[PDB]
């Protein structure tokens, strides 16, 4: 066990930006956390490190306080809108960085190379690009052994021939029983990596856990589009009353949604009528949860 | 110690800046010019061995010494929290007055170093041009001085950081940064004569000798005279400047810990 | 009224020289010769309290090794120990103890007198009205006062119309004026010392005078003060403590808070390198008093070190030092030894100054010295005393204070 | 025709960011610069908006040069990692902004709710999250009524309800005669609304135009995911031998991956009396052209 | 007026500086101090309300009038620069030599409303105490006292352009508006002094006040230390300015010269940018 947080609100005066936020964390677990913008994930692992402090109540991290730098020692952090020094060399920065570490320089090196700066090193991170300032804000959560991690928007600005690559990456921590502790805006992705999920509300939270006991109190409909099949009339007819919504188009295609348990019985009869040519099929996914999630509560 | 590492970051930062180095080069044009001032007739360094100069040089020193501690700290705090970027150096493993003295003694070796580069190599300038033979003096009584010189530096730039962690705006870190050198340089000293021409019968004169502990800016201008030449001795005057170091950081340690 | 011959004129040797045996010698003795006085110690002359003790008129008379005691008191008979006419001439004394109520020394007239050495403490008992008066000069050219150890009298060595005037090494204490002078041209006084005296050096009306190295030591409210006497040439001499209170009397003078230097219309005067110390009014001023020369004199821990009272913008410090101000605001600019940064200073300053040294410290803040700049040059108090316009050095005369 | 680049490169101090780079557009397109993480897409916008000098060529946007302010008077912008000064209010800065662009007073007061940010206002932008400094420059490039905009990668913390709402508004602006230019890292959702593509190199360009003609010369697979279509070991040599791949898990899964020409009649055979339980069907999609263009060039 | 929105803008964050509104209070300390103090014996002085005590505070207002300047427009440029707004603001439809002096003057008017409420009490403090004296040349004395400082105040802030302008980081603009505080002010009024005793021995003594207005800060001083003050004696560098002979006005129009040269060279350096 890791990060615990015991019921705990936070207020900004008289705006209680958290509502009752009890959250707990194992310790190899990869965890999501979701919602709008404003919605305190910003806020959350702030009241994890010792830059809030806890108003209603408190938090347990690796058994301990947040204000304390041997606890402070094996977390990794990034944040969102993430700026540095701008007049220096950037691996100097990160030399810089390794000090206040502890990491030595046989660290720094590889991890310029690991974003693939190196080509660019040595300049001013002012003549840098947003993906080369995250590149570089990447590594500094990289420095020595990150036995936590906390990852406030990582993916923004970043190729994504390299985004995958932070999730392979993402990957080979928790298998070495490093947790994480990941929010991201771009739903899709994430959801071959993440161990629990943790969509929340306004102030409140909304849901908790892994994904597919997630899927069971969501009423949750598969998705099928379709282009000119075969025909537009019988598509239209063996589902305007067989439990589902016939979506009544006209270019001899029907986007007819199943309720996920019903493309299992039907849809060999369906396509063999509708002989296909080029038509998706879309599972209720994650951003799928989500707006469900948004709307389960306001 | 971690706390050295932060001022090894701010010595590149008095370096990469090219032109905070060269405030050395300020101050080095204030100690050959007026060393070779002679306003009234001359204009030719006559009595530079004579400490009249060094007590000119001490006297405008209370201008300008306080300003240039004034410029650097007062922006490190308020200036980093508007850059941002301070809360990382929060999540590393750093305590806040470890973050503080570090950030101190990093400034507090920029001028440090631009002292004994810039009046020092000053004093070669007097070592090779007078002919003057005040190999032990020069030694000493520049010594005497150059060590005041930083310590007035030290004081007022943690005289900043007791605001710069107070206030949340860059500015307003600059406005009422100028109040306490309107204080110090302008009218402290000012108001004490107006103490002292109103009760000419009260403000007993056993009291004053611990009034000049008050200000920071005169123990500065008291140890001029030690080779010119007192009811307070030297070594205890030593001590009460950096006496303002201590109450000074600790003063901003809990206004740092209150963001 | 007993003659000469009553006193025992031994003579072992001749030259017409005279020892005196020991003894009670009574009576008020008439010495009316030529008279080598050669006096016993163990000889002590008790007179009768009534007339002058020992009158001598005849010249050439020389006194050693003699005391006498409780002379006469009438002081409008003038009852003085000694008499002295104008026709003893070329008189000598020295070695005399006295202890009597009226005058120790009067002389009037003569020429060429001789006073050296002269434990003369006459009476204390009277409030000064009648205490008597020391050594009365009268036109005695010739003077020669010299090492005198006097106490007791009222109004000291008085001093009248004289011409040959020496007075060399002579301590007084405790007396109402130190020395007085009438109208006496051409004067000259050294290393005279007026202790614990209502005043010090009375000088009235005189001219053409020297003053060398006279202290003035614990003296009460009147240190010296010039009364009408142009080419005064006042040298060397030393000024400590003058202070609260009166005098008594207040004759011609106003004994007050303290003035260490009266000054009363010299037409022309070079009072140059004295020293001044502890009073609280240090320069008096007449208004009558001008061309004066004050050029490398001392001026320490006076209160009001100068009280300028004329309508006059006199300088009168030629090239040399604006005399040691203590007071002087404005440090050793030039880089020289050379000072000379403004003029005087003269204001209310100077007393909170002498009460707190430690201002001028907060003087020489840059912030007030800018202010200090722009008073001089607006001196919205107007004072036309600018009246040095060179200090030009930081410390003259410290061979003063060889006590 | 507003935008028209013609061979530009541009330098800094010696090193180039460009290698001739010629580009059009005219006024209903809408344009998706992607690339790498340094490969030119912030600096190519700085061209356009007459930030830098065309040292190697020239551009006329709306037929004119950039420098011009009475060209930028229709002409909106949003950057990357954008910042205002976080002392003020969010009407505020927009009342500062409308003086700029000489809107009224009724423009701000419905572009917070274009944005929903009517809670969010009267409050100081160093409170705010990321999304609400994001919708705040969100809100000045929908300032007045521009009619070029540069959305320098918009999606920077963005509520995926929120981020599709702007690509409506994009869609809304594209239908008034405004041209957009785009780059994005969120490679799903956009191309519904890209009209065309601007995929590019680390100095050179590599393709222009709409996505369906880009998709002819990058030959790319369609893709099958599946397990249970009809069997393992009777459903492996009947696709191999069809041009194709058909790769045999054992556990009742084939992944069979079509070259994009076949696959018109053999869904009729793999979905068409295949027996559906899970099974994902992959159209080959924007991100795998930049997949290949980066192989392309590199 | 297209430029009048930037300095909309510059008065509402300087109201926003809530300690910004605080600097005419150490501003006005200045004047209600020596109101009521001097060298010596200066306990309640109003007889010394005299115009000299006024033209004291000219010689005080040397210093710190051009270093309040100096804090202000020294990251006007630069701190928006690497603070990332004037990207931003290159966009909007404003030349990038029309938001200087909208800045300038934005600026420069929240330092023209410190000035006279800086003296605007002691405007008040005649008819608070200061009995006895007239008001009307008092009009006339800070006439020509207050409007004079605010465009010395000007003129401080196109030296803090030009150098922010021209650099491109944080400390090393407030690095060197320390340094044109030192040399402009106190190195160049005693430049002169030294050449005029040694060098200007002998050797071409005839247009030495003409060369007193390359500084412009003892124009200031030249200005309002005669004034129409009588005295004007033995005043150590400005008894050198006493011999210039040009009329009153020409001291006036050289320095707003002195803001036209200086807001060309921002013109300059902020396109080359
Ligand atoms: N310093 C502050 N003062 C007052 N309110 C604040 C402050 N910081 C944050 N808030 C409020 O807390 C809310 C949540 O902030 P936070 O950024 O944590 O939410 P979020 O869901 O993480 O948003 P985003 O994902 O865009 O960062 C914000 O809407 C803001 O109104
Ligand atoms: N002002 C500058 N001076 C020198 N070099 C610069 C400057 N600005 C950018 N560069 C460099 O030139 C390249 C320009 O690329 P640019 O910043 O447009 O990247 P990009 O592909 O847009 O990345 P991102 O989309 O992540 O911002 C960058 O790699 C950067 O390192
Ligand atoms: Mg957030
Ligand atoms: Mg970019």
């Amino acid at each position: 066990n890791a990060v615990e947080i015991q019921g705990v609100s936070q207020r900004y005066g008289s705006m209680t930006v958290l509502h009752d936020l009890n959250l707990n964390l194992g310790e190899g677990e990869v965890l999501g956390l979701f919602g709008h913008n404003g919605a305190g994930k910003t806020t959350s692992m702030k009241l994890i490190l010792g830059l809030l402090s806890p108003s209603e109540g408190q938090v347990k991290v690796l058994g301990r306080a947040p204000n304390d730098p041997q606890v402070r020692r094996q977390l990794g952090y990034l944040p969102e809108n993430v700026t540095f020094y701008p007049q220096l060399s950037g691996r100097e920065t990160l030399r810089h960085f390794a000090r206040l570490k502890g990491a030595a320089l046989t660290q720094v090196d590889e991890l310029l190379e690991q974003v693939g700066l190196a080509h660019a090193a040595d300049r001013r991170v002012k003549t840098y690009s947003k993906g080369m300032r995250q590149r570089l804000g990447l590594a500094q959560a990289l420095l020595g052994e990150p036995r936590l991690l906390l990852l406030d928007q990582p993916t923004v600005g970043l190729d994504p021939i390299a985004t995958q690559d932070l999730y392979l990456l993402i990957d080979r921590l928790r298998q070495r029983g490093t947790s994480i502790i990941l929010c991201s805006h771009v739903l899709p992705g994430v959801e071959a990596h993440i161990n629990r999920a943790a969509i929340l509300a306004k102030g409140c939270l909304q849901a908790v856990g892994s994904l597919s006991q997630l899927r069971a109190e969501a009423g949750l409909p598969v998705r099928i589009r379709a282009s000119g099949i075969s025909e537009r009339d019988s598509w239209l007819q063996r589902w305007t009353d067989a439990g589902h919504s016939a979506r009544g188009l006209s270019e001899s295609s029907i986007e007819v949604v199943a309720v996920n348990g019903h493309k299992l019985v039907l849809l060999r009869q369906l396509l063999g009528e509708g002989e296909p040519e080029d038509i998706e099929i879309h599972q209720p996914s994650l951003e799928d949860l989500y707006r469900y999630y948004m709307e389960r509560a306001g | 110690n971690q706390v050295w590492n932060i001022a090894r970051k701010e010595l590149s930062d008095g370096l990469r800046n090219r032109w905070l180095l060269a405030i050395s080069l300020l101050f080095a044009v204030l100690a050959v010019g007026i060393a070779w001032l002679g306003a009234a007739a001359s204009g030719q360094l006559g009595f530079t061995s004579i400490p009249a100069t060094i007590a000119s040089l001490a006297s405008l020193a209370t201008f300008l010494m306080p300003l240039i501690a004034l410029l650097l700290a007062y922006d490190a705090i308020v200036g980093e929290d508007e850059g941002g970027t301070l809360m990382l150096l929060l999540t590393y493993p750093l305590g806040r007055g470890q973050i503080l003295l570090g950030k101190f003694v990093g400034h507090g070796l920029i001028l440090a170093l631009a002292v004994l580069i810039g009046f020092g190599c000053a004093a070669l300038a007097i070592a090779l041009l007078v002919e003057g033979v005040e190999l032990g003096m020069l030694f000493w009584a520049f010594g005497r001085f150059m060590i005041s010189s930083t310590l007035l530096g030290w004081v007022f730039l943690a005289f900043a950081y007791v605001l710069s962690g107070k206030v949340n705006e860059k500015s307003s870190a600059a406005g009422l940064a100028l109040g306490v050198w309107f204080l110090f340089v302008l009218v402290f000293d000012l108001v004490l004569l107006a103490l002292l021409v109103l009760s000419e019968g009260k403000f007993n004169p056993e009291l004053l000798p611990w009034l000049l502990l008050l200000n920071p800016t005169d123990i500065y201008r008291l140890i001029n005279l030690s080779g010119f030449e007192l009811p307070v001795p030297a070594a205890v005057l030593w001590l009460c400047l950096l006496a303002w170091i201590g109450v000074s950081l600790l003063l901003a340690y809990a206004i740092f810990r209150r963001r | 009224a007993p003659q000469s011959i009553t006193t025992l004129p031994l003579q072992p040797d001749g030259e017409n020289r005279w020892r005196l045996p020991a003894g009670e010698y009574q009576g008020q003795f008439t010495i009316e010769q030529p008279m080598q006085l050669r006096c016993e110690p163990g000889a002590v002359i008790q007179s009768q309290g009534q007339g002058s003790s020992l009158l001598i008129s005849a010249p050439d008379v020389l006194v050693e090794g003699c005391t006498l005691y409780e002379w006469g008191s009438d002081l409008t008979a003038m009852d003085s120990a000694v008499f002295i006419l104008p026709a003893a001439e070329r008189a000598q004394i020295s070695n005399n103890r006295m202890r009597g109520p009226g005058f120790g020394v009067f002389v009037d007239g003569t020429r060429d007198v001789q006073v050296i050495g002269n434990e003369i403490d006459g009476d204390a008992g009277v409030r000064s009205q009648d205490r008597g008066n020391g050594i009365h000069l009268f036109a005695v050219s010739g003077a020669r006062v010299l090492h005198n150890h006097v106490r007791n009298a009222r109004d000291g060595i008085y001093i009248d119309t004289s011409n040959g005037n020496h007075l060399e090494g002579n301590v007084i204490e405790d007396v109402r004026y130190g020395v007085h002078y009438m109208f006496a041209n051409e004067n000259s006084l050294i290393d005279n010392v007026t202790r614990r005296t209502r005043t010090g050096y009375a000088l009235m009306q005189s001219r053409k005078l020297t003053v060398t190295g006279n202290r003035s030591e614990q003296d009460q409210n009147y240190g010296i003060l010039m009364n009408y006497i142009t080419y005064s040439t006042i040298t060397g001499n030393f000024v400590s403590d003058v202070q609260r209170g009166d005098t008594g009397g207040d004759s011609m003078i106003s004994g007050g808070e303290g003035k260490a230097l009266f000054i009363y219309n010299s037409l022309f005067n070079t009072i140059e390198n004295n020293h001044f110390e502890k009073s609280s009014l240090g320069i008096h001023l007449t208004a009558g008093s001008e061309d004066n020369r004050i050029s490398g004199n001392a001026f320490v821990g006076n209160q009001q070190q100068v009280k300028y009272v004329a309508s006059r913008t006199q300088e009168w410090s030629v090239d040399g030092r604006g005399n040691y101000w203590s007071d002087y605001l404005g440090w050793d600019r030039n880089n020289d030894g050379l000072g000379d940064i403004a003029y005087e200073p003269n204001d209310n300053v100077d007393r909170l100054l002498w009460l707190y040294p430690q201002v001028r410290l907060l003087m020489n803040s840059p912030s007030i010295e800018v202010l200090r700049w722009v008073q001089r040059a607006f001196p919205v108090i107007k004072s036309p005393g600018v009246q040095d316009s060179h200090p030009l050095m930081k410390l003259p005369t410290e061979k003063l204070l060889t006590e």
